C-alpha cells in the first residue's frame, strides 16, 4: 500500500511579525518537498532527487499553492483567536494535515483532512468524506460554515481524485526510491542489570519501509506485558532503526526469541542469544 | 501536489 | 492548550567503529508546542555544524525533528543531546551509550 | 485565451437539449463553474464541478473532461426563458480568482403552434398622427432584417410569454417619420412569410 | 442583503473621480471587482483575499482599491476616461462559489452637452388585431435618450406587470453613424381584447433615465438633464 501526506504548521510569534509557516509532503516514509515562511528561497523546495526532474511550471504551481494556504493559515490564526476569546499576547499553534491512502493496486482506500489547534483535535473530514468531526464549539461554527458552503465536495474530489493521480506519478518517478524495500539488519546485545536478571535488547538497523513489528516470546509466548520498544527512529539516510528489550533472569537467556516481521521480509526472523 | 481549497476555518 | 514535553533518543547512524566516519543523532518526538532547542555536545562542549530535519508531526500532532553532525568516534570522546523545552524546568542531557 | 468559449449566438428549438462548451488551459485546475447572465442583469451560478464525470440538478447537467481540459453545459428541454448569455469560469492553479470566458449567448426559440403572421398599425394614445407598425404572430422560421432604410426604425423579434394562458407571441416594431413610410413597406427589407396578414 | 453596490447608474465627465463601493454581509474573505463589455465578457480588475490585501487581476490599470474592512471593497477612479465606460460587477465568495452584486453602468464623456432624457410615448392596439386574435397588444417608444441608462416598465392599475411584456434588450441608435448618436427603445404589452376594452383599466409605459445629479454643472437654454421618471399612458376603451 502506499500513501501520500502533506502536513502543515502555523505558529503565530508576538511582536516578531508574521507566523512561522512550515510545509513538508510525503510519499510514504520519504519527504519529497518543503515550504518555510523564513527560509530566502520563499519557493516550494524539493527534498528527494526524483521530484527534482519536474519542471517549473510543477514548481511554479507548488509554490503558489502553498503561499496560498499560509496565508489562508495566517487568517485562521486570527479567527481562532476571536472563537476562543485569546488576545494576541500569546503563541498559538494551528496543524493541518491531508492525503490519500492507495492499496497495492494504486486504487484509492482513503483520504484525511484534519486540523489541530495548540495540540488538540479542532476539525476532521470522516473518513465517509462527506461530513465533518468537529472536537468543541468553536470547531462547530467551522463545521456549519463548511457545510453551507458545500466544502466536502470539492475536497472529496482532491482526495479520491487528484491527489491519487499525484501519487501514482510519483510513485512511477521516484520507483527505484519509493517501490523499494530495505529488510532489517538484526542483532541482539546483552546486559547483566543484577547478578540475578540481563537485558537482551532486540536491534533491527537499515529498514524502510518505517512499519516493522518487534516482539518478544518466552517459551512461544508473547511477552507484550515485559517488554519495552522504543519509537521508530530514523537513521539519517532515507532508512529507520528499532529496538526491544525485555529483563530476564541470568541463565534462562536461551527461553526467550525475538519475532521480526517487515516488508521486505520473505519470513518472519526469529533471533536468540549465542554466546 | 497539493489541494487548492479556499476554505477558512 | 495541552503541553508534551519530548522524548529523546541519541544514537549513530551506522554501527560505531572508532576513527570510522558516521553520524550522531538526537532525535527528539512527541512535544508541543513546537519551540525547542537541541545541542550536540563534544564532551559537555557545544558542537556548531548541526543540521536538523525540516518540521513535522505524528498522527497525534506531536512534533518530531532530527538533529545531527558528521562524526568520527574514539574510545575517550563523550557525546550528548541537551535539549530545552517549555515543558522542561531545566535543560535533559541524554548521553551516547554506544554499547546499547 | 486561458478559457475559451465561442459566442455563438446558439439557436436550438424548444424542447431540444442545448450544449454550452468550455476548454480551458491550466491542466491543475480545481474548480469550474457555469453561470447564467440575462440581458442588463447579474451572473447567477447555474452549476459547479469539482470532479471528472458528470453532475446533474433539474434540467441542468455539467460534465467536465480533465484529460481533454474541456467542460460542458447541458440543458435538457430547453426553453424561451433559458435564452441567456452562459459564462464558464475556471479556477487556475493556486489561483484565488475566477477566470471568466467571455461567455455564450443561447436563444431558445418558441414553437409557434399556430403562426398567423401579421402586421398592424397602433396609434399614438396622446392624439397624433404618429403610429408604428408591428410584426406579430410569426413562426421561429421567419427572420426580421434592420432597415435597408435610414429614416425607418426597425426592433429585432421579441418574445412576450402571456403566462396564464401558456401563449407566446414573436414580434418586431417599425416606425418612421417620412411620408411615404406605411405599414405595407415597414418590413421590406426581410422575407416574411407569404400569408402575412395586411389590414389597412 | 448578499452583495450590494453603490451607485447603480453615473455619468462622469473625462477627468472626474468616483468611488464604487461593493458590500456584503456574508462574513466573505474573498471579494472581487470586475468590468464587462461586449466582446471581452467579465473581466477581474482587483480582487482581496481578506481584510487589508488587495491584488490585481486582469484589467487593473486605471483603478485602485482598498479594503480597510471585510464587509466592503472599494473600487476608485482618479481620473475617468472614455475606456472606463463599462458596467461594473463587485463578487464575493466564502470560497470560491461567487455572488454578483447588480452591477454599476458608468459612462464617461468629454462633453455632458450629448445627455438627453428619453420622450415617451404608447401606441394602442389596433382593431384589426383585437378583431383577428382576440389579443391587444400595447406598444412604448423611448426616443432621443443618452446615454443608454433606462429601465423600462409597464404598469396596470398603478401594479408593475411583466406577463404578456417584452423590450428589446438593446436600444437602437438613432443615427448609426454618429459616435454620440440618441437611443431609442420599443417594448410590447400584450393583454386579451376584453382587458383593453374595459374602460376602468389604466396602462402605463414608465421610463427611469439615469442622467446628472443636482451637483452637475449646466450652461445650457434647455433643462439639466436629470436622473427623471418619463411616463406615457392610455386608458382601457370600447
Amino acid at each position: 500500500s502506499h500513501s501520500m501526506r502533506y502536513f502543515f504548521t502555523s505558529v503565530s510569534r508576538p511582536g516578531r511579525g508574521e507566523p512561522r509557516f512550515i510545509a513538508v509532503g510525503y510519499v510514504d516514509d520519504t519527504q519529497f518537498v518543503r515550504f518555510d515562511s523564513d527560509a530566502a528561497s520563499q519557493r516550494m523546495e524539493p527534498r528527494a532527487p526524483w521530484i527534482e526532474q519536474e519542471g517549473p511550471e510543477y514548481w511554479d504551481g507548488e509554490t503558489r499553492k502553498v503561499k496560498a494556504h499560509s496565508q489562508t493559515h495566517r487568517v485562521d490564526l486570527g479567527t481562532l483567536r476571536g472563537y476562543y476569546n485569546q488576545s494576541e499576547a500569546g503563541s498559538h499553534t494551528v496543524q493541518r494535515m491531508y492525503g490519500c491512502d492507495v492499496g497495492s493496486d494504486w486504487r484509492f482506500l482513503r483520504g484525511y483532512h484534519q486540523y489541530a489547534y495548540d495540540g488538540k483535535d479542532y476539525i476532521a473530514l470522516k473518513e465517509d468524506l462527506r461530513s465533518w468531526t468537529a472536537a468543541d464549539m468553536a470547531a462547530q461554527t467551522t463545521k456549519h460554515k463548511w457545510e453551507a458552503a458545500h466544502v466536502a465536495e470539492q475536497l472529496r474530489a482532491y482526495l479520491e481524485g487528484t491527489c491519487v493521480e499525484w501519487l501514482r506519478r510519483y510513485l512511477e518517478n521516484g520507483k527505484e526510491t519509493l517501490q523499494r524495500t530495505d529488510a532489517p539488519k538484526t542483532h541482539m546485545t546483552h546486559h547483566a542489570v543484577s547478578d540475578h536478571e540481563a537485558t537482551l535488547r532486540c536491534w533491527a538497523l537499515s529498514f524502510y519501509p518505517a512499519e516493522i513489528t518487534l516482539t518478544w516470546q518466552r517459551d512461544g509466548e508473547d511477552q507484550t506485558q515485559d517488554t519495552e520498544l522504543v519509537e521508530t527512529r530514523p537513521a539519517g539516510d532515507g532508512t529507520f532503526q528499532k529496538w526491544a528489550a525485555v529483563v530476564v533472569p541470568s541463565g534462562q537467556e536461551q527461553r526467550y526469541t525475538c519475532h521480526v516481521q517487515h516488508e521486505g521480509l520473505p519470513k518472519p526472523l526469529t533471533l536468540r542469544w549465542e554466546p | 501536489g497539493l489541494y487548492d481549497g479556499m476554505e477558512h476555518l | 492548550m495541552i503541553q508534551r514535553t519530548p522524548k529523546i533518543q541519541v544514537y549513530s547512524r551506522h554501527p560505531a567503529e572508532n576513527g570510522k566516519s558516521n553520524f550522531l543523532n538526537c532525535y527528539v518526538s512527541g512535544f508541543h508546542p513546537s519551540d525547542i532547542e537541541v545541542d550536540l555536545l563534544k564532551n559537555g562542549e557545544r558542537i556548531e555544524k548541526v543540521e536538523h530535519s525540516d518540521l513535522s508531526f505524528s498522527k497525534d500532532w506531536s512534533f518530531y525533528l532530527l538533529y545531527y553532525t558528521e562524526f568520527t568516534p574514539t574510545e575517550k570522546d563523550e557525546y550528548a543531546c541537551r535539549v530545552n523545552h517549555v515543558t522542561l524546568s531545566q535543560p535533559k542531557i541524554v548521553k551516547w551509550d554506544r554499547d546499547m | 485565451k486561458e478559457v475559451e468559449q465561442n459566442s455563438g449566438p446558439l439557436s436550438v428549438p424548444e424542447g431540444a437539449i442545448a450544449s454550452l462548451n468550455c476548454t480551458y488551459s491550466d491542466r491543475g485546475s480545481q474548480s469550474f463553474f457555469w453561470y447564467r447572465q440575462y440581458s442588463g442583469k447579474s451572473p447567477e451560478l447555474i452549476m459547479s464541478i469539482y470532479s471528472n464525470g458528470d453532475k446533474e440538478d433539474g434540467r441542468f447537467t455539467a460534465q467536465l473532461n480533465k484529460a481533454s481540459q474541456y467542460v460542458s453545459l447541458l440543458i435538457r428541454d430547453s426553453q424561451p426563458s433559458d435564452s441567456a448569455t452562459y459564462l464558464c469560469a475556471v479556477r487556475g492553479t493556486g489561483r484565488r480568482a475566477l477566470t471568466f470566458g467571455s461567455g455564450t449567448r443561447l436563444q431558445v426559440q418558441p414553437n409557434i403552434q399556430n403562426p398567423d403572421p401579421a402586421v398592424y398599425q397602433l396609434r399614438d394614445s396622446k392624439s397624433s398622427d404618429k403610429s408604428v407598425c408591428l410584426f406579430t404572430d410569426f413562426d421561429s422560421q421567419t427572420n426580421v432584417s434592420q432597415s435597408k432604410d435610414s429614416d425607418v426604425y426597425i426592433t429585432d423579434k421579441c418574445v412576450l410569454d402571456m403566462r396564464s394562458m401558456d401563449f407566446k407571441s414573436n414580434s418586431a416594431v417599425a416606425w418612421s417619420n417620412k411620408s411615404d413610410f406605411a405599414c405595407a413597406n415597414a418590413f421590406n427589407n426581410s422575407i416574411i412569410p407569404e400569408d402575412t396578414f395586411f389590414p389597412s | 442583503a448578499g452583495v450590494t453596490q453603490t451607485p447603480k447608474f453615473r455619468v462622469l465627465k473625462t477627468g472626474q473621480s468616483m468611488t464604487l463601493l461593493c458590500a456584503q454581509d456574508m462574513n466573505h474573505e474573498y471579494m472581487y471587482w470586475y468590468r464587462q463589455d461586449p466582446g471581452m465578457g467579465l473581466r477581474l480588475i482587483h480582487y482581496s483575499v481578506g481584510e487589508g490585501t488587495t491584488a490585481k487581476g486582469e484589467v487593473p490599470d486605471g483603478y485602485n482599491v482598498s479594503r480597510l474592512k471585510k464587509q466592503n471593497f472599494l473600487l476608485g477612479l482618479e481620473s475617468a476616461a472614455p475606456s472606463q465606460t463599462s458596467v461594473y460587477f463587485c463578487a464575493s465568495s466564502f470560497t470560491d462559489t461567487q455572488y454578483f452584486g447588480p452591477g454599476t453602468r458608468l459612462t464617461v464623456l468629454e462633453d455632458l452637452k450629448n445627455v438627453f432624457p428619453p420622450e415617451v410615448a404608447v401606441f394602442e392596439p389596433s382593431e384589426a388585431e383585437i378583431s383577428h386574435t382576440q389579443k391587444a397588444t400595447l406598444v412604448c417608444l423611448a426616443t432621443g435618450f443618452y446615454p443608454d441608462h433606462v429601465e423600462l416598465s409597464w404598469w396596470v392599475n398603478g401594479k408593475e406587470v411583466h406577463s404578456g411584456v417584452c423590450t428589446d434588450p438593446q436600444p437602437l441608435k438613432e443615427q448609426p453613424a454618429l459616435n454620440d448618436s440618441r437611443y431609442a427603445l420599443s417594448s410590447r404589452l400584450r393583454v386579451s381584447a376584453t382587458f383593453w376594452q374595459d374602460p376602468r383599466n389604466h396602462f402605463r409605459c414608465q421610463v427611469q433615465f439615469y442622467g446628472l445629479s443636482e451637483n452637475d454643472e449646466w450652461t445650457q437654454d434647455r433643462a439639466k438633464p436629470v436622473t427623471q421618471i418619463v411616463s406615457a399612458e392610455a386608458w382601457g376603451r370600447a
